[PDB]
């Protein structure tokens, strides 16, 4: 058969990933422009939301050195790929868990609906890639929203998860943090309530 | 805004390291036990950030000068350079390449590194750049030293530099580690050996590149990166 | 006083580097053009200094501590250890072993080195010790960096440590250079290649020695040295 | 035939040999005890002498980074191998050429006569090993004295040099430096007047 | 009392059998699933009991006479002898060596063995001794027979003798099994094959030793044992 | 790299380990001197204690054929390597689980404090090695004491266990048995509450 | 290490190099345009000079079949690469030794000062490549001028020649020839007064 050049193989991002990708977290000075956890300036159209979460290992212990990258549509269901800190909204962001509490946060807007390649609408979602010490190749997941029950039920991606019980692992819980709309999305890498991870 | 107009060759997850590689101890509890769920590519997966308009400082790619506290860092002056291509051999221009590392003594500038080898007051350990229009990148740095770590009772990482590459979509984004030609620690490392296929390990070993060295100044290493092949859609929805 | 009571196996001067090795440019004018004159061994050649009663300071063998100006030197912490034996395999006890080197960046602490890589304020570059009663020596140091030099237009010494060993007589005394396992600069160096026989070059390459490493602290390399065989005289003057 | 373990091969001492073996010359601090160029305390028996010399390459230019080791009998013709800086006399010493003038010096006594292995007396001599940048394996030579003409004529080592003219290259020239007895011993590594070098 | 003045070479846990080796069925539920936690050597790990003054009976090492109930045991009379050394080749003198085994028919003298082959009234199955001042040990016994066991539906252990060796510390202590040269059951055994590397398996195979046999009396097998290498501490706490 | 002789590989001690190492337990006569589970005669200095425990497999079932070797300091915190049945105290002992109840016992004194190689005091501990059918290479653990909570909290060995919850697996529970101080130390080889095992 | 394509290896230009590169000298007709020894028309700015010289082998004998290529800056210290016979000045030229007297000549202007890559000024020089029968790979040298002694003393290229006596081999001697400024630059390929040759 036809063999292409092989892809460069992945390796763990390691416990000191913050040196390269989360400078403040490492304890170091930042550069003039950093790619970080605020996807929306206050003037961005859409519903402004806080996202937060904790990451657990197979023993139910916090993964305190996790690093997350996120990719999401703007409120109108459009992916904005021209990354610029001058923009009111960027579709891409980065965050990391705090070493003491194990909590990450993101500041964004709720994404609009995007169609799959067959033209079927997907429920509102944020694409997440998870990196850490002990993770050899990053884990892909999606964060969906518990207040989108009717869309979630019809999502062609959620519907590829064979067991309905597993679909629940991808649904973030609406709450209020300091009077602001928030959603909690915890990830369990392994064992009871293991988060669905994707290959594509 | 971004458009869905390409597909990316499926990953070989036996070429990449598997999730569960127990000699690398921290992988035991941080590996999923359920199978990954395969999904078809949509605009969500086949698009990604372009960083053409991120503002880079003058020395962002130069670790000999980007943590200047009154002098040069101590250690082996090297250029690390190479090309980013996809599996079809196409260059990947204007893509974000980030790298980080310990200093000459294997000490990381991170609050959580307690290794007893000293920090270097003129070495930070982070670089970033974009590949040029032909897919080439280059950094200037100090060769990092091997680093002991609490895996087995006498485990030592080979000299290594972490790399993060965005590529054209979130489907192509990769983090990996670069190792150095001839390092006798490479065959011994349980993180290197998370990769089962010895030919895949060879793809992470940077080669000494005398042709790119600056005489009386700095050596050079070459590290080429291959991202997932990108092709147009064909015969879809019909 | 010293006595003539032994003979030393004749050197193989095709095993050692020859005097004239023109790729090493400075050897061209500093090599004899007349043949060496062979002479029989006498008490002049078969005796030599014993350094048992030379006074060594506490840190003479420890380059991490013998140039302490307020901190540790930067670079790869290593122990360099081995055994000195003769060609019959006999240990050479209580013999003087001296070593010197550049720092982690290939910079020498010598007034005549103007390579642009910085000095390390806590690194000197010299060690000495005696082999113990079983012929073993050990040093602790920083792995030296490669050094560019004005030979060809882009020549770089591999990482190396100079060794001087006295042995039992002026006939056994040797200066050599230690190189490090896997260094890709070794096959390219015109000073290494002053040695014609590739098996002789192998004798100068120190091996990574994990068994002698201190976990979470320092790696180790092993470098055994072989001096000329010493035998008793037999059937002489009869 | 019988093959023993091969000897570790020599390499050049290099231009920075002084770092290890001539600390002051490198520009560096010395240790408490150093092996250097004064073989005799003022109370040593024998005739006290200054030795001095310059080293030339094949183009007649000074070898300014030369390093020399010497081994000689005491005034009674005995080799003193117990090296100790407390001794009135040590048979071993080291010196190096100055970088500006190219001159080395040694302070010692004139050695007494030593017999070869066949019991034949050798003329008074100092054994010299020469190391430098460009010298892959050290060169062995001997320094004899021009005021020992009768002994030199009968020396069984000098007599192994086939050509009488070459014997002259090993004879040091008596002079006076600051009213003190001295001998000059220049070495020519290559070409006209090339110094005899030995193998043993 | 005991002192901390030695270090022991780290174990290669890919040379040893891993904990989980599912073809050996009882290992599935008796293997940890969390990684071992590495700790540095202290006096707790680098010391151990010395049995120089344990009182041995006259026949402790001689299974032909140590369970004498009126006659000699039935079966192949053999001496089992060898040397205990460490990984540096150093003999391990005055160390405790214990061995136990089934009889000629593969029946163990243990209340829990219900195999139908009969007990031998003059065979017990346990020996012990100390190595001598040069590291040598010796036992006299009967060659044990193969033993069926409830693993797979037709599994049979090769003839084997259990050994336990103390060595100089609790870090060196080892239990293993000796097998016999040429036994066709060896490559088929899931306990043998708990060891992944075939070269490691070879290290457990005792060789026929005609030079040590007593003519017209008993054969002999040689089984040398290698314990972790022991070295002095160096450059610690500095 | 330098390769030494390889260590002889481990194998399981098997279900009939008692034939060699626990003669009474196998059903067999004992020899005049045996190494067993009484480390202290009534005259040994220190606090005399009973230790007892059970061993569980990954399904929560008793491992009834376990064999244990223990190594501990005396009451002064000194290791006594000169093993002799005439001694009031030996640092080494052996025990095994009963085939009916699955329980092992040891009779000893509480060990004193020992420093690690860096001079930092370790909390009082007994070093244990566990052998059995199904265990291919013995498992190393430590028994610490729940009446040493303050010392345990500062132990540099316990502090190498990354998760505090796992450190609890090494703490034996104090009780009274026939009016004498006793501690229970159960070992869980696999699964929930898995005992920490060491490599060194 | 990284290996590129290997460079095509050099060979001698041979005794009949003139057939290809010095047509008149071979005895043959010339083409309409030839690259030859007049770098400057009378109208070129700068000091018009004659250069001449002879080439000697290791026995002191004339190399009568030598072929030379020269490359030099204009009077402003600028290299002019656009070769055109219509130009008042070309930076490149060719010459050859006469077969009878062994002398080559060049008609040019004195070059201006050029900095090295580090910004340090080089003394005025003409770069020369020498080809001939017996020369397997051409020899690179530089012609400097004896009326630039102060500049020559500070040239960073001349300063890379370790021995001052060898630097003198590159200094052409000023004379007058039929009333015009001339310099002689003789080359000694081998032996006494051997001309310095460069690698770059
Ligand atoms: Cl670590
Ligand atoms: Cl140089
Ligand atoms: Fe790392
Ligand atoms: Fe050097
Ligand atoms: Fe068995
Ligand atoms: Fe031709």
């Amino acid at each position: 058969p036809i063999e292409l050049l092989p892809e460069t193989p992945s390796q763990t991002a390691g416990p000191y990933v913050h040196i390269g990708l989360a400078l403040e977290a490492a304890g170091n000075p930042t550069r003039d422009q950093e790619i970080w956890n605020r996807l929306a300036k206050p003037d961005a159209p859409g519903e402004h939301i806080l996202l937060l979460g904790q990451v657990y290992d197979g023993n139910g212990h916090l993964v305190r050195d996790s690093f997350l990258e996120v990719w999401q549509a703007d409120a109108n269901g459009e992916y904005q790929d021209a990354y610029n800190l001058e923009n009111a909204f960027n579709s891409f962001g980065r965050t990391a868990t705090t070493f003491d509490a194990g909590e990450w946060t993101l500041h964004t807007v709720k994404p609009g609906v995007v169609n799959n390649a067959a033209g079927v609408p997907m429920a509102p979602h944020i694409n997440i890639s998870l990196f850490a010490r002990g993770i050899n190749i990053h884990l892909h997941t999606r964060l969906y929203f518990d207040d989108e029950a009717q869309a979630n039920a019809k999502c062609p991606v959620l519907n590829l998860i064979e067991q309905p019980q597993r679909r629940e692992t991808l649904i973030a819980k609406r709450c209020e943090v300091d009077g602001k709309t928030a959603y909690r999305f915890d990830i369990r890498i392994q064992g009871e309530g293991e988060t669905v991870f994707f290959d594509f | 805004p971004a458009q869905d107009n390409s597909r990316f060759v499926i990953r070989d997850r036996n070429w990449h390291p598997k999730a569960l590689t127990p000699d690398y101890k921290t992988s035991i509890a941080r590996s999923p036990r359920q199978a990954l769920v395969s999904i078809p590519q949509s605009i969500s997966e086949t698009t990604g950030p372009n960083f053409s308009h991120l503002g880079f400082g003058a020395h962002d790619h130069d670790l000999l000068l980007n943590f200047n506290n009154g002098g040069l860092p101590i250690g082996e002056r090297i250029i690390v350079a190479g090309r980013v291509v996809d599996q079809y051999g196409k260059p990947v221009p204007n893509t974000l390449v980030e790298m980080w590392q310990a200093n000459a003594g294997g000490r990381y500038r991170h609050k959580n590194d307690r290794y007893l080898a000293p920090l270097d007051p003129n070495f930070g350990g982070v670089g970033r750049c974009l590949t040029d229009s032909d897919g080439y990148y280059s950094f200037r740095t100090i060769k990092p030293g091997p680093h002991p770590w609490r895996n087995g009772p006498n485990d030592w990482r080979p000299a290594h530099i972490y790399f993060g590459i965005s590529g054209p979509s979130i489907a192509t984004k990769l983090i990996t580690q670069l190792y150095f030609e001839g390092d006798p620690l490479i065959p011994m490392c349980p993180i290197v050996k998370s990769i089962a296929n010895p030919e895949a390990v060879q793809q992470l070993i940077a080669k000494l590149d005398m042709n790119n060295a600056n005489p009386m100044d700095c050596l050079a290493y070459r590290f080429d990166i291959v991202l997932r092949g990108q092709r147009k859609t064909h015969f879809e929805n019909c």
